[PDB]
């Protein structure tokens, strides 16, 4: 659970995984109680928000 | 004392509690919009604890889908508005305990003293989903002020907690229990959801 804190930001995180949208279902969920511009980093999508 | 239990069921008692539920809602709502009369609110909640507990006594020793439990949910159908109001009073002040403390919020508070301002508070609870507009207007009321920017966020949150550590507990027991002795019943379900 640490070697894998490297991919989260990567721009191909959902590579071999069907849902190429995961990064956008977490911004939509934990996106209020936590800054919409704070979870807009540890999930890549930098400025993509 | 089952012989005694039926006497209260066939008695002019329900029209008394439904009236109590009505008056309990407004003063519980009115009193919170002030800082000096807060002392009276504490013993008002104690009356709620000594009122719901007797409803448990009626319900103890009851059979499933019994006749006593039918009037319990039936009386709520007419005395609904009042009930719901109470349940809300709890949620509101239990969701704030979380909000204040959520990283997000602590990003709106910008001051050394340790106090947020009215504008900010509004933006915060509003930036965050839920907390419908009129409720935000109310919350910026039960709050204090001091230069309108000394709403010491902390206290507020952990203020009306202890006083109701119970009440909220003894309505949770009320909704759950009936929700076991009077199983199949839509009316109640709704309440449990709120
Ligand atoms: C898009 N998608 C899915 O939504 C899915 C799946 N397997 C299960 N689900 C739900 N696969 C392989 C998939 O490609």
């Amino acid at each position: 659970g640490q070697w894998d804190r490297l991919v989260l930001n990567t721009p191909s995180f959902p590579s071999n995984y069907w849902d190429k949208f995961v990064k956008r279902k977490v911004l939509d969920k934990h996106g209020d109680i936590f800054g919409r511009e704070r979870i807009a980093e540890l999930l890549g999508m930098d400025l993509a928000s | 004392c089952t012989g005694n239990q039926q006497s209260l069921a066939h008695s002019r008692l329900w029209d008394a509690v439904v009236g109590f539920l009505h008056v309990f809602a407004h003063m519980m709502m009115k009193l919170a919009q002030d800082s000096s009369q807060i002392e009276l609110l504490k013993e008002l909640l104690d009356l709620q604890k000594d009122m719901v507990v007797m409803l448990l006594s009626l319900l103890e020793g009851n059979v499933v889908n019994g006749m006593i439990a039918r009037q319990m949910v039936d009386m709520l159908v007419e005395s609904s508005s009042n009930v719901e109001m109470i349940l809300k009073f709890f949620d509101m002040f239990l969701k704030l305990k979380d909000i204040v403390g959520s990283e997000a919020f602590q990003d709106y508070v910008t001051d050394p003293r340790g106090l947020i301002s009215k504008k900010d508070f509004q933006k915060a609870m509003d930036s965050q989903k839920q907390f419908t507009g009129p409720e935000i207007q109310f919350l910026l009321s039960c709050s204090e002020a001091d230069e309108n920017e000394m709403i010491n966020f902390e206290e507020f949150a952990n203020r009306f907690q202890e006083p109701a550590r119970d009440i909220g507990f003894n309505v949770a027991v009320l909704l759950t229990n009936l929700s076991e002795h009077v199983p199949h019943d839509p009316r109640l379900r709704n309440f449990l959801e709120l």
